[PDB]
RNA sequence: GAGUGGUGGCCACUAUUAUUGGGCCUAAAGCGGCCGUAGCCGGGCCCGUAAGUCCCUGGCGAAAUCCCACGGCUCAACCGUGGG
RNA sequence: CCCGGGUAGUCCUGGCUGUAAAGGAUGCGGGCUAGGUGUCGGGCGAGCUUCGAGCUCGCCCGGUGCCGUAGGGAAGCCGUUAA
């Protein structure tokens, strides 16, 4: 059993072969940030957990 | 272990192109689920070489349709052979290809190549209302697929029933390691590689179902290596 | 409104010529030296029969459907099918 | 308070946009001009500058890529690259350079920075494709698809672009602490200026 | 679009130039509105807001 | 002209749930409208649901958290016994016990799952997985 | 969409939700009463005394203001002229639709060629056939009545 | 005459205008010959 | 395999009859266009009746036939005793 | 087929016929699903003005076009004027 990840924005999980990307939050430095293919296509903005800080 | 020698064999053996066989040969990443959801591009077959050996066991490989297309010119025909392929481990992964070629046999290697470089991860598990098991035999949940005209409804079956589907999808499903299954197919399928990629698709479309931390434990759900 | 005609207690297979079902029933057949396919199929059959039973009285609730469920129990433990502590799995 | 002042700001015109607009560009955009131009905001530029530049300070140097179609772009993005150690390509983008391991220049960044979205489609789809972190200067017709980290600015003036990549790059070093204040950068801003 | 509609229309307290009498009309009146003491005319009917001929005293709700 | 407020609503829900959204608004609200959303949001389904007055029906403001994978109402509304629910469980869900079949009962709307815990029939309203 | 020419025009009113009259009105309820009887004898219709009654008088609406004589119902133009006895003996919108109807007919037996007003008369007398249906139903109209343009010429004079 | 485009194509047919002309034309003939003129 | 071919008929094949569950721009197929009668489908809240609806409980819907367990003809087909 | 003439017809009035590639080859009502860019009508706000029922820009609603995201389709293509 490994960990599954998971998007940001939508909540959903990420399928093996999508165009998702993974960063360091920009802000905190601290937090993971993901993306799923859907959200980053459709600009939906993201907040990170530990700042609060938000959008792409 | 033939196939621990063979992928220690490619291992050594290989000078690395790009970032994620770079990883792979530092063995920043040792196991072949740490290649899948992250966004990375996989275009060395060494990769999947050392990760999933088994791929290249001859009944790991099987080959799915050969096609003999015709280009019309000056002079005359022009003959390609399009080999339709698919490759996997019969637990957790299965990959499928196209190889075009001069020749049957060049074809049938690029067709196992594509594959190879094609490979995904599929979840297993027993969702029919007979079984109600948690064994990894069949899919979780009922599943759909299409490509071109063809659409495929995968509905998970009790234990000890066979693959009712068509060969193709038999031999997919026999690949990726599926053992019982239900099909509903609409559309022609008669052409092999679409009826192929809807059954691929279909195993791939098993992860984008939303699914609760209690569902897993229910289904007996398995992601991958089981 | 017809009266009752017996009917074979074996199935026939969907497809007479199938490469890899005539390999195995051959096996079988070289194996326990039967003289016929249609015993085969009688055994079969019968394991099917009780493969249909068994899927039915799963998802079945109820006085009547518990007691099935030990009789057929009973009944393949007493054939010796299966061992004194199996279950419906 | 700001990086650079508001004189300095204005007289490089990152403020300046295009008459067209974007729903995804409204968050950023300041007014609309009785001329029908629209107005930036200088205040949300120098944010997302200090955020590009923490972003950035913790990539490997050499992995990060500035790309610059653009020809009053393409100097910025080269003097970028030279100061603070990042690949940078001007002009035309080979396709198949992130995606064709046969390619003799054949390079997969941890990091892609592009001056332009619409004009650095090319390499946007590689980036894309590859999976990697995108850093856009955006301006105000520009989209937010596949954008990671956007920078409002005018991303066609030359003074706008040449500041823009100056203050990226003290930022970056800043950051990275190979320079111990932001005064003590030595280079000239009409250095990252395209000469006429 | 808005999930609650609110009106664009305000009510005016406005008075009267010619005899100073205080009225409530409306900024959007479909007749042509007369001041209740001496019949003075106050707001001119248009096709939208209209046209108050008349010092506006004060803007309600 | 409208009919049905309540498949409205589900149809609604499910479009904003694949393009991605994370609030929705349901206009006209109905009680039957928040029943479902109450079972929705019991199950896990739905986040917050706050019920705005506009002088009118009054409008539902809906959290989302991405759990969804398709609801729509059941039209006609089939009645059904203790003892049918599988046959319906087979038409509308995709494995056993995946998702709720919400039934309109004589003791109120809940899912079919209480209901057969209840050992009561209704009239299926509505399908949520 | 309209009725017949299928189109999606929205323009309307947007009344802010309320449950009580404004604080600012300066008339209370008896005084609304009286005005209202008073434009009734002058002559006006129902939606022209509401008009009146907002554009004037900086009355928004009477139906904000509870019924003194019934806890169980808001105020109404129709509901205060029908208790002071000044109620239409037929529904206005019925009226009005007869009237027009009349005229057009008026207007086509001089003028037998205008097909597109005939056109236009049939859906006037679609509509009021439709009215017709419904005050029958609600019992607003005799079981007997019928819409016949021979004996409209009456009602409308 | 019912409508049946799929015959206004002239891949391997003659017109179908002409066609008609002459189904018109036979129908007259029969009718005169019955006598129903 | 003491059976194995041929012809006619029905079902599946066929989601080519489509409630489940089919289609109608270019392949078969949207009336040339509108008004409208029966029918079918119908906005939100409150109270009353239980006709439809659901639950429980009496009288029924013969036997044979169908499924299961046991018992008797060597086992079986067949029959008997119980449950459904 | 080209040229020179020419009857019915094409034109008005009272009627009949009810047919077209009468085509957007796409029935009609309602709710929802990124945007960008022209034009017509109305309304609102701001700036000009020769004070024009004039000009420019922005927003709302209703019509009328093109490009296009998600998605759909055998594809051509459709894509808030959905197919
Ligand atoms: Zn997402
Ligand atoms: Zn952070
Ligand atoms: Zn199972
Ligand atoms: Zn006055």
């Amino acid at each position: 059993k490994f960990e599954i990840p998971v998007c940001t924005s939508c909540g959903r999980e990420i399928t093996p072969r999508e165009h998702a990307t993974h960063f360091i939050c920009p802000n905190c430095g601290e937090a993971v940030i993901w993306r799923c293919e859907s959200c980053r296509v459709l600009a939906k903005p993201y907040k990170c957990p530990n700042c609060g800080w938000e959008g792409p | 272990q033939e196939w621990k020698e063979y992928a220690k064999r490619v291992l050594d053996e290989w000078e690395p192109k790009t970032k994620l066989g770079m990883m792979v040969k530092e063995g920043q990443i040792t196991d072949i689920h740490e290649i899948f959801r992250r966004g990375y591009q996989i275009k060395e077959p060494e990769i999947i070489d050392v990760l999933l050996p088994e791929v290249n066991a001859r009944e790991n490989q099987e080959v799915l349709d050969i096609a003999l297309t015709v280009r019309m010119t000056d002079s005359g025909r022009r003959v390609r052979f399009r080999v339709l392929a698919a490759v996997g481990n019969r637990d957790g992964y299965v990959g499928l290809g196209i190889g075009h070629g001069k020749e049957v046999g060049i074809a049938i290697r690029k067709a196992i190549n594509y594959a190879k470089l094609n490979i995904i991860e599929i979840k297993r598990g027993c969702g029919s209302w007979e079984c109600r098991c948690r064994r990894p035999h069949s899919v979780p949940f009922a599943v759909e697929g299409k490509e071109g005209s063809v659409r495929v409804r995968l509905i998970p079956g009790p234990r000890g029933l066979g693959l009712v589907i068509g060969d193709v999808g038999k031999k997919i499903l026999r690949l990726a390691g599926v053992q019982d299954v239900w099909s509903q197919t609409f559309g022609e399928t008669r052409t092999t590689v679409n009826f192929a990629k809807a059954v691929f698709n279909a195993l791939y479309n098993t992860n984008r179902v939303a699914i609760s931390p209690e569902m897993i434990e229910r289904y007996g759900i398995v992601v991958g290596r089981a | 409104g017809d009266p009752k005609r017996q009917r074979k207690k074996y199935e026939t297979p969907p497809h007479p010529w199938i490469k890899e079902r005539l390999d195995r029933e051959r096996v079988l057949m070289d194996k326990y030296e039967l003289k016929n396919k249609k015993e085969l199929w009688k055994h079969e059959t019968q394991l099917k029969n009780f493969r249909r039973r068994a899927r039915r009285l799963l998802a079945a609730r109820g006085k009547q459907a518990e007691i099935e469920r030990e009789q057929l129990l009973a009944r393949l433990k007493r054939l010796g099918l299966l061992p004194e502590d199996a279950v419906l799995d | 308070e700001y990086l650079v002042p508001l004189d300095q700001y204005l007289a490089a015109g990152v403020h300046i946009g295009t008459q067209q607009k974007t729903k995804d560009m409204k968050k950023f955009i300041y007014r609309v001009r009785q001329d029908g131009l629209y107005v930036l905001d200088v205040r949300k530029t120098d944010e997302r500058l200090k955020v590009a530049g923490k972003f950035l300070a913790k990539f490997e140097p050499q992995s990060i890529l500035a790309v610059s179609v653009r020809l009053y772009g393409q100097k910025p993005v080269k003097k970028f690259g030279e100061v603070t150690g990042a690949r940078a390509i001007p002009g035309r983008f080979l396709p198949g350079t992130m995606t064709n391991p046969a390619v003799k220049n054949f390079f997969e960044p941890d990091v892609l920075i592009v001056t332009d979205p619409r004009a650095d489609h090319q390499a946007m789809r590689e980036a894309v494709e590859i999976g990697i972190p995108i850093v856009a200067l955006v301006d105000t017709e520009n989209l937010l698809s596949y954008v990671d980290l956007a920078i409002p600015t005018n991303n066609k003036g030359r003074k706008a672009l040449a500041l823009i990549y100056w203050i990226l790059a003290r930022e970056i070093l800043y950051n990275r602490g190979e320079i111990q204040s932001r005064e003590d950068f030595k280079i000239p801003v009409e250095e990252f200026e395209m000469k006429i | 679009k808005p999930i609650i509609p609110m009106p664009r229309s305000r009510f005016l307290r406005v008075k009267c130039i010619d005899c100073g009498n205080e009225q409530i009309v409306f900024s959007h009146p479909a007749t042509k509105v007369r001041c209740l003491i001496c019949g003075a005319t106050l707001v001119e009917p248009t096709g939208g807001k209209g046209i108050v001929k008349a010092k506006i005293l004060e803007v309600l709700e | 002209t409208l009919l049905d407020p309540l498949a409205n609503a589900l149809s609604h829900i499910t479009n904003s749930e694949r393009v991605g959204k994370r609030e929705v608004y349901i206009k006209p609200a109905s009680k039957l409208i928040g029943e479902v959303l109450r079972v929705m949001q019991k199950y896990g389904y739905i986040g917050e649901f706050e019920f705005i007055d506009d002088g009118r029906a009054g409008v539902y403001r809906v959290q989302l958290l991405g759990r969804i994978n398709k609801a729509g109402a059941i039209k006609p509304r089939f009645p059904v016994k203790v003892s049918e629910f599988e046959k319906w469980e087979k038409r509308f869900l995709p494995a056993f016990e995946f998702g709720i079949l919400i039934v309109s009962t004589s003791q109120g709307v809940m899912s079919h799952k209480e209901a057969i815990e209840k050992g009561i029939g209704g009239r299926l309203i509505a399908y949520v997985y | 969409a309209r009725m017949h020419a299928r189109k999606r025009g929205k323009s309307g009113s947007k009344r802010p939700p309320r449950t009580a009259p404004p604080i600012w009105v300066e008339y209370t309820v008896e005084e609304i009463e009286n005005l209202v009887v008073k434009l009734r004898k002058e002559g006006y219709s129902t939606a022209m005394i509401g008009t009146i009654l907002r554009d004037q008088y900086g009355i928004p609406s009477v139906k904000l203001f509870k019924d003194p004589d019934n806890p169980n119902r808001n105020l109404t133009i129709t509901r205060i002229l029908e208790k002071h006895g000044l109620a239409p003996e037929i529904p206005e919108d019925l009226m009005f639709l007869i009237r027009r109807a009349v005229n057009l007919r008026k207007h086509l037996e001089q003028h037998p060629k205008d097909l597109h007003s005939m056109r236009g008369l049939q859906l006037i007398e679609s509509k009021i056939r439709r009215l017709v249906k419904y005050y029958k139903r609600k019992g607003k109209l005799p079981k007997n009545w019928r819409y016949d343009p021979e004996t409209a010429k009456l009602l409308v004079r | 005459m019912k409508r049946r485009p799929r015959k206004w194509k002239k891949k391997g047919r003659m017109r179908w205008k002409w066609i008609k002309k002459r189904i018109r034309r036979l129908k007259r003939q029969r009718k005169k010959e019955r006598g129903l003129i």
